[PDB]
């Protein structure tokens, strides 16, 4: 019940017009404010308890963020667009130590968001569902946040049959990819703590209190 | 905790 | 194109009628036989290279067995029902140090499971959509897997919306447990790992083979 | 490698 597409389109259009691994700490550092302001836009999601609109971001911050930067790199060839607009190749990230995580956003995400031409109607409501998710430990009204999950991939499954009607395995595969990022997004994550272990790699103030605890 | 994400989200 | 759930609920109904940590290791060896019995009674999976049969299982069996016991457990309290007859209750998971991993189970996995009865066909599907990832590194034909699990979700979908036609999102609600499913699976594996790594606790060979390399 | 998967898998 109210949960247009056009409004999550909009938060899409509104928040987005030499050591690799630094270059993508710094670009995902800056991101982080950017997904505070898009999350604001998704509809019901400031309506919500402060407290909660905090654990749904700490809870979905990196999957979020690895889907923008994936969908955003579906022209380059191998490698992808950081939102500073700088580019990191494949032949950079493996010459970094981080070669086989790239290779796997590359192959996982990227590729098949290309295949199917994922567009960005779709890609906003892959992030509302991720943003929405009821399994957030925390949550003051889980029941809440599944319901808002529930209208927004009501409204994404009546956006596709409607715009590509000729793929009516479409949805479906569009959520397939929810296990994929899941996992991308948990090892982008161990990488990240142990970067921030080991000392090297400087990390920003919103990107390290994404570190903190919990 | 969680200082300047609970600043972002009040403005 | 030929993928009925028939064929499907009928390799579950075939395959099924002190420290917890052991015993559920032991459980999990003893499954691990009876889950090469069921994928062979899986649609067209035998007909892949053996190759690539054991690529698929040696990538899902976890996620595979995961979702087993979980739905297995659906009818009891605060606790998980082990193939080998056993029980395992969730204060006794806590006092063996698995509390965490444990509590995610019932909240995330089997609860979800009870308050939308989830069947026996849909988890026989959702089983078929996880052993069938085209993800899986190695695959001799990636798409051949992409074609086969697209037939299994093709059938849920019409399965659902035909047996539950008052639950229109019944269906995005099944594909939705797969994020947890997978995150779940990799928190399972890493406490495998590292009970290896610490000595204690037997793992027999079916269970150790599956912590070889790659 | 993986011995007992492969032999379970062929009969
Ligand atoms: C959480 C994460 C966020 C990204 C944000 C950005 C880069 C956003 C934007 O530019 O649009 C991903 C990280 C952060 C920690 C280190 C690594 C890697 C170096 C381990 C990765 C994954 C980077 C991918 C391209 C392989
Ligand atoms: C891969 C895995 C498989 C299970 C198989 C079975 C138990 C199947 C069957 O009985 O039907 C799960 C494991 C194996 C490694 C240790 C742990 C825990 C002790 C870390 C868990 C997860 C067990 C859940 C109930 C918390």
């Amino acid at each position: 019940e109210d949960m247009p597409v056009e409004r999550i389109l909009e938060a899409e259009l509104a928040v987005e017009p030499n050591d690799p691994v630094t270059n993508i700490c710094q670009a995902a550092d800056k991101q982080l404010f950017t997904l505070v302001e898009w999350a604001k836009r998704i509809p019901h999601f400031s309506e919500l308890p402060l407290d909660d609109q905090v654990i749904l971001l700490r809870a979905g911050w990196n999957e979020l963020l690895i889907a923008s930067f994936s969908h955003r790199s579906i022209a380059v060839k191998d490698g992808i667009l950081l939102a500073t607009g700088l580019h990191v190749h494949r032949n950079s990230a493996h010459s970094a130590g981080v070669g086989a995580i790239f290779d796997r956003v590359l192959t996982e995400l990227v590729s098949k968001m290309r295949d199917m031409q994922m567009d960005k109607t779709e890609l906003g409501c892959l992030r509302a569902i991720v943003l929405f998710n009821p399994d957030s430990k925390g949550l003051s009204n889980p029941a809440e946040v599944e319901a808002l999950r529930e209208k927004v991939y009501a409204s994404l499954e009546a956006y596709c049959k409607h715009k590509y009607p000729e793929q009516p395995g479409r949805f479906a595969k569009l959520l397939l990819r929810l296990p994929a990022l899941r996992s991308i997004g948990l090892k982008c994550l161990e990488h990240l703590f142990f970067f921030k272990l080991i000392g090297d790699t400087p990390i920003d103030t919103f990107l390290m209190e994404m570190l903190e605890a919990p | 905790k969680h200082k300047i994400l609970h600043r972002l989200l009040q403005d």
